[PDB]
């Protein structure tokens, strides 16, 4: 709840500044973060999390099809639901 | 969005931006640029190289000279010192 | 005149070639000691970086990256890995003896490291006011060692060390409150006296 300034760097997570836009960077833990001005999250993610983490930005497999997969476990045809 | 999911599989495209009438905002000073360095060669900067081989990331920056100083660009004569 | 040796006393101490310790927490990549320094060719550049290092854990590794005679020798996580090898290979030597990792690259450079945290880089007495860097000159007077970057001694060596961090845009360490107790031992005073 205590708003900090930036740049930061605890815990190993360095929250930095890149061309203007915000970044979050995790390389420990295998992730890159950032937020432009206009507002457009992205999240680029390692191949150490293959046919792994699932949520809202689906597994990291090769198959475009089969990523709505609930929290459950279930290939579900709406995108919203899920 | 197309043109970074572009760039992210290993083939970048340039100059999309002069003619579609629409580019990405950004604070003052700084235009988008398409494929700048992340290490910026800001003002109060030590003159190191070689080691920034990261790859090649999207965003807007400062014109050719204009060293960046604190959030916006400044030209080089000006740049301060540091107590 | 003998040969000094700097040392990383710890997760975040210095010692420096005259004899200076010095506290910096720092979580960003920081020049140990180089040549480019003012008015010289710019021949090695030894670098140290470490990560999660501002409060000393068991998290800290450090990452040390040197490049001398247009290389990348680097090593983290036990091992010594080549990125780049230099061009006259005489020189270059690895001797994995004990519990240290020594490490010779010319007629008056070597480099220790116990696997774990220590980085005590000796140099010879060819330099002698050559170089500088969070280890400082090595030229005698022992209370010039907080020359930055910028060119002026200071005082406060949590200024001194973000005067040399490489990446100018990451987060440079806050000036802590001065005190005898760090986080753990500060109001547990049981536990202040079985560490010491
Ligand atoms: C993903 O996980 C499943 C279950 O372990 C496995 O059958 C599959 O080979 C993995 N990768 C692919 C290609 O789906
Ligand atoms: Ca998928
Ligand atoms: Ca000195």
């Amino acid at each position: 709840d205590q708003r900090v300034s930036m740049p930061y760097a605890s815990k190993g997570l360095y929250l930095e500044t890149e061309a203007g836009y915000y970044k979050l960077s995790g390389e420990a833990y295998g992730f890159v973060a950032r937020i432009d001005g206009s507002g457009n999250f992205q999240v680029l993610l390692s191949d150490r999390y293959f046919n792994k983490t699932c949520g809202l930005c689906g597994n990291f497999n090769i198959f475009a099809e089969d990523d709505f997969m609930t929290q459950e476990g279930t290939l579900t045809s709406d995108p919203y639901d899920f | 969005e197309y043109a970074r999911t572009c760039a992210q599989e290993g083939m970048v495209l340039y100059g999309w931006t002069d003619h579609s009438a629409c580019s990405p905002v950004c604070p003052a000073g700084m235009e988008y640029r398409q494929c700048v360095s992340p290490c910026a060669r800001t003002c109060q900067s030590l003159h190191i190289n070689e080691m920034c081989q990261e790859r090649c990331v999207d965003g807007c920056s400062c014109p050719e000279g204009q060293l960046l100083d604190e959030g916006l660009c400044v030209e080089s004569t000006e740049c301060p010192c540091v107590h | 005149v003998c040969d000094a040796t700097c040392s990383t006393i710890g997760m975040a101490h210095y010692l420096t070639f005259d004899g200076l310790k010095y506290l910096f927490p720092g979580e960003c990549q920081y020049v140990l000691v180089q040549d480019y320094c003012g008015s010289n060719p710019g021949t090695f550049r030894i670098l140290v970086g470490n990560k999660g290092c501002s409060h000393p854990s068991v998290k800290c590794k450090k990452r040390v990256t040197i490049l001398v005679e247009g290389g990348e020798i680097e090593l983290f996580d036990g091992e010594v890995n080549v990125k780049r090898p230099m061009k006259d290979e005489t020189h270059f030597e690895v001797v994995e003896s004990g519990r240290y990792i020594i490490l010779l690259l010319g007629k008056a450079l070597s480099v220790v490291w116990d696997r774990h945290l220590s980085i005590s880089v000796v140099l010879k007495q060819t330099y002698q006011e050559k170089v500088c860097g969070l280890c400082g000159n090595f030229d005698g007077i022992q209370n010039n060692d907080l020359t930055s970057s910028n060119l002026q001694v200071e005082e406060d060596p949590v200024d001194f060390g973000n005067s040399w961090k490489v990446s100018s845009q990451c987060a440079d360490t806050r000036k802590v409150p001065l005190d005898s107790s760090p986080a753990t031992c500060h109001n547990n005073i049981m536990k202040q006296t079985m560490v010491d």
